[PDB]
């Protein structure tokens, strides 16, 4: 039925009984590279089965008072198991996904999250200074980020936090939120589904790109209507993020790279 | 390399060239070889929303259940 | 660019076949008629959908640039090419995150004496030179610079109905990026912190080049100064992904915000 | 199935998702009149979409105390929109009607409602003159009536009241109760349905009759089993009535009735 | 996409031009997708002004009582 | 737009037919000819009626607005579209309750120095952009609303012919009303009397918005001052339901009149 589904790659499987069907971004499936459409000239590496499986990152907690949450594709997959050493030891590098959302509560609990996959999701800085966000703050990998209430300007001229600003109603980036419905969605609205699952073809501009400098996709996640619980003015559910690279091909191997941090 | 088009007529004179002829088309011929330096021909095809508004991958009818 | 569908007309209903129930949660848009929850006439639908085609969207030449040059270095002046100096144009644009089309760009010339008294020239002609990333940049309003032996120049005379040629689809890429979530270098390990930083969403330092605008005439002590408007309209346009548009005032080249973030006023709930 | 339906009629819709099928009274949908069953001659007046749909009369609460209700069919309608307009401007006028009752609690409620529908619904009246009621107190109108846990007969000589005494166990008639299932009825077990849905064609001894002096049908609402909830002694769930009639047609167009009220 | 049409000659040249041949037509062409840019063809029609002098019911002949 | 019936002869009669003889309380008009009263010739009519069509009465620029604007707010001006800021074309128009037509607009632009002695500028470009009924109006003669992203603009240079544009049918009706016998609003029960309350015989607020004029160039402090007048002329015209001319004064907007109320002269009854 359109709410139980098992989706299988790689040696990892995910089962679902709670289901409101599955999204297909833009109603394309990931592919690789046709000849047509080709670039580098180099034979690629497809890891297939090693890299393509669904690798689960660090569970999140809804309460009352959470504001939303955000990761950056394939940026928060970058430490994950052969997919990133496969990111960093190619200089180009291209990969479809499949975003699996998991939030189960009970019967008496109430809430709904809009999880949305956004193609070049430019977040918004926090500083009089444009396009200030460093490298290093735009990418914080599996841990991702958070949305906020309201936009505060970092005044520390000295020490710059050159960091995103993300306000929750504007979407982090100046638009508003009730239109980002029009990028690929689902909602896990309690009292209907566990999960929102989206199918992720590669978008952008070229063929394939360097996954380093360039995030191609990124996830938000608002709630749309808050936590509520029986008169628990105390509750907190997980969510648990799971997603499984598609389709990747990387290109230009050479000596591995090693992003500078913190 | 002309190229004849017809027009879709909004206000009707009260002639039959406002109805038929060579009265309701326009020609067209690009003189340069580059076609950046052409204008817009406007005889712009539209496409399916579905994309955008049903980008579900089991099918639904409206008339049955969503919710499966 | 089409028609619209006829109206059917409908009768009543008793059934199990419930159009008007849904669940958006997943992510599709329920595509009801108004045939669907009410009894309906047949009516020959005769609109069309022929003006809000993304070419007829776009058919419009907007403003991008406003170059001044005095004619008493202000001799000559250097515009570095985009479209977010203006915003009317650049919001239209980013209703999508890419595209792909050609460029017509037609300039308006205005010039006039400062004072209303004083001085007199002869009819200017101005030299609008396009400077592709890598070419020498000039330094005086008359070095071997305005040679163009290569660089594309319009030479427009004042007065003469204004200047207008087309550009053809110059990105690197197969599509123009409107937004690009990244950077153009990867701090690495180790380096300074001076090093491997860039700006964020950038891509090229000069991605397509800049126009230097003078006037060739020799300039008499005379005070007058010119304005060259730059106004461009994409034609043969492509399209993708849509996105919901600017709700806040812009700040910058990029998405940042700042100051108008309270873009809704107050209304009652159960105020009509 | 069963349990989900949607009733279109003119320019209103109803939905349920928690149906018990419903009832066709008789086995007859409405109809109007045939030329073979023809009386009146003159051209009728078919109102159609302007009088056929769906209504919303007052809604009622339904309590641990409540003994019934009841109204009279077109008595209840004859202040609805153009249907109430065509009644009063009209000497002769027929309709059939879908009466739709809803009522939604929870998985913590019980009760039962019978709802019936039955054809020339007499009711019983307060005092020893028989057959007293006046035509104000017979006439209700979209307020309709209630049963009674039992008889009082009005003494009041100076001031008789003039009205009914329905007894809840007597159906407000002289019979028992427990044997109205003979007409045309559903019923609204908390436990499995949110509403009852009867589809009445025309039922009387003629093929049309004057609506202001005659109410073909009347409908009752008994609490079978009492409402009850948790451990809410108190407990209040409403009950709201939405009919509209169907294939109306009036003959005999004159100057407007006004009834006296009161 | 050329509208060959012939116009009425008023003044007479000594010509056999001035009465027959294409000297007596005039073309025209399109050159706007919009019928909106279009000329003004001039080649319109009449009508019956019976609409206006005589919106009577049962039709009456001149010769015959207006009033029978 | 054609030919009138020959005449043919007619000879003497004595008949029971007498199409003389009529009853104009029936509504009609008596279709007689010449040849039904007296003995005719036979004429071989040439005449016709090429120059009465509806097409023939209107095809001409008439004069429907002077827009002035002096370059030393007055550096823009606003004009709200109108037919009845005129009195000729107006009159022709109002022959005819409803009509449904294409409209050609030229422009005439004049300029000259105030101060005889005093003062100088070079050529003028003027914009003259529409602002159709929803799009912000111009504060400035340079505030963002020139950049004319979407809004239809036409840069006219001072001394080039006359510009001219064409614009279709517009009209949110089938057909545009030279009379309205109506309101945009209807008073309820009620409300105070402040409420409900529009103009009689008006539509909407703002019919077809109106037409932000300036000049381009930078402002000398020299006294200048443009006008633009506006001619228009309706092309591919249809007209329904005649109607008597004005023949009064016009008095406003509305049919109103308060002034030339007794329009004509004394002549003696048996006086030729
Ligand atoms: C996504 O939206 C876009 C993308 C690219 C753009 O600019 C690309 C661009 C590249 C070269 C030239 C050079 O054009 C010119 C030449 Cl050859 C000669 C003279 C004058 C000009 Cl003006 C002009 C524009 C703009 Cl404005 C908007
Ligand atoms: C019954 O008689 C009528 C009906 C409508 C009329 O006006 C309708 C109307 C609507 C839009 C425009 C806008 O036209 C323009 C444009 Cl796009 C660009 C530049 C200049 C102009 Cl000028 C002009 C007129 C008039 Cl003047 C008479």
């Amino acid at each position: 039925s359109v709410r139980v589904m098992q989706l299988t790659l790689g040696n990892s499987t995910i089962t679902t009984q709670e289901a409101a069907n599955s999204v297909v971004a833009y109603g394309r499936w990931p592919e690789y590279i046709k000849d047509s459409e080709a670039n580098p000239v180099d034979q690629p590496t497809e890891p297939d089965v090693a890299a393509c499986r669904f690798y689960t990152l660090d569970t999140v907690t809804w309460r009352k008072e959470s504001r939303g949450w955000w990761w950056k594709l394939p940026d928060a997959l970058k430490d994950m198991g052969l997919f990133g050493q496969n990111m960093f030891y190619h200089y180009l590098g291209r990969a479809g996904y499949t975003v699996h959302v998991q939030c189960n509560a009970s019967k008496f609990h109430q809430g709904a999250l809009g999880v949305f996959a956004v193609p070049e999701m430019c977040l918004a800085g926090d500083s009089t200074t444009h396009m200030f966000t460093k490298y290093e703050n735009a990418n914080p990998g599996e841990k991702g980020g958070e949305f906020k209430g309201s936009f505060t300007l970092d005044t520390n001229a000295t020490n710059p936090a050159r960091n995103f600003c993300p306000v929750d109603y504007l979407f982090g980036s100046g638009v508003l939120a009730g239109n980002a419905f029009v990028y690929p969605h689902q909602i896990i609205n309690l009292r209907t589904n566990n999960c929102a699952t989206l199918v992720l073809p590669y978008v952008n501009s070229l063929s394939i790109d360097s996954m380093t400098k360039h995030n191609n996709w990124g996830i938000a996640i608002l709630p749309l209507a808050p936590l509520d619980f029986a008169t628990e003015s105390s509750t907190e559910i997980p969510i648990t993020l799971t997603i499984a690279p598609m389709c990747c091909e990387f290109n230009g191997l050479r000596n591995i790279t090693v992003p500078r941090t913190q | 390399g002309a190229q004849v088009s017809s027009q879709k007529v909004g206000a009707h004179e009260n002639s039959n060239r406002a109805y038929g002829g060579s009265t309701i088309n326009y020609t067209t011929i690009n003189y340069y070889r580059d076609s950046a330096s052409n204008a817009a021909s406007k005889q712009d095809f539209a496409q399916d929303p579905s994309k955008f508004t049903e980008p579900i991958k089991d099918v639904l009818i409206k008339t049955a259940p969503t919710l499966n | 660019a089409n028609n619209l569908p006829d109206t059917q007309s409908s009768g009543p209903a008793h059934s199990k076949e419930t159009p008007a129930l849904t669940a958006v949660e997943t992510g599709a848009t329920n595509p009801l008629v108004p045939s669907d929850t009410v009894q309906t006439r047949h009516v020959i639908q005769k609109r069309t959908r022929s003006e809000s085609t993304v070419e007829s969207f776009f058919a419009r030449g907007a403003c991008v640039a406003i170059i001044e040059v005095d004619n008493d270095s202000k001799l000559f002046s250097v515009w570095k090419i985009t479209y977010k100096d203006t915003v009317q144009l650049r919001r239209k644009l980013e209703f999508f995150t890419y595209s792909r089309f050609d460029m017509e760009f037609t300039f308006v010339v205005t010039s006039n004496y400062t004072d209303a008294n004083n001085g007199h020239a002869l009819n200017q002609v101005y030299q609008i030179m396009y400077i592709p990333p890598g070419a020498p940049i000039p330094g005086k309003w008359n070095d071997y610079t305005w040679q163009t032996s290569s660089n594309p120049s319009v030479f427009y005379t004042y007065g003469a109905p204004p200047a207008r040629i087309s550009v053809p689809y110059v990105g690197i890429a197969n599509a123009y990026s409107h937004f690009y979530d990244g950077f153009a270098k990867v701090p690495l390990a180790g380096q300074a912190s001076t090093e491997g930083d860039s700006l964020y969403g950038a891509a090229s330092l000069n991605d397509f080049g800049s126009l230097a605008v003078r006037v060739v005439n020799d300039h008499n002590p005379t005070k007058l100064t010119s304005k060259i408007r730059v106004y461009m309209k994409p034609k043969h346009v492509r399209v993708w992904c849509p996105r919901p548009p600017r709700a806040v005032p812009y700040y910058g080249p990029g998405v940042d915000y700042k100051d108008g973030l309270a873009p809704l006023p107050g209304k009652g709930l159960t105020t009509y």
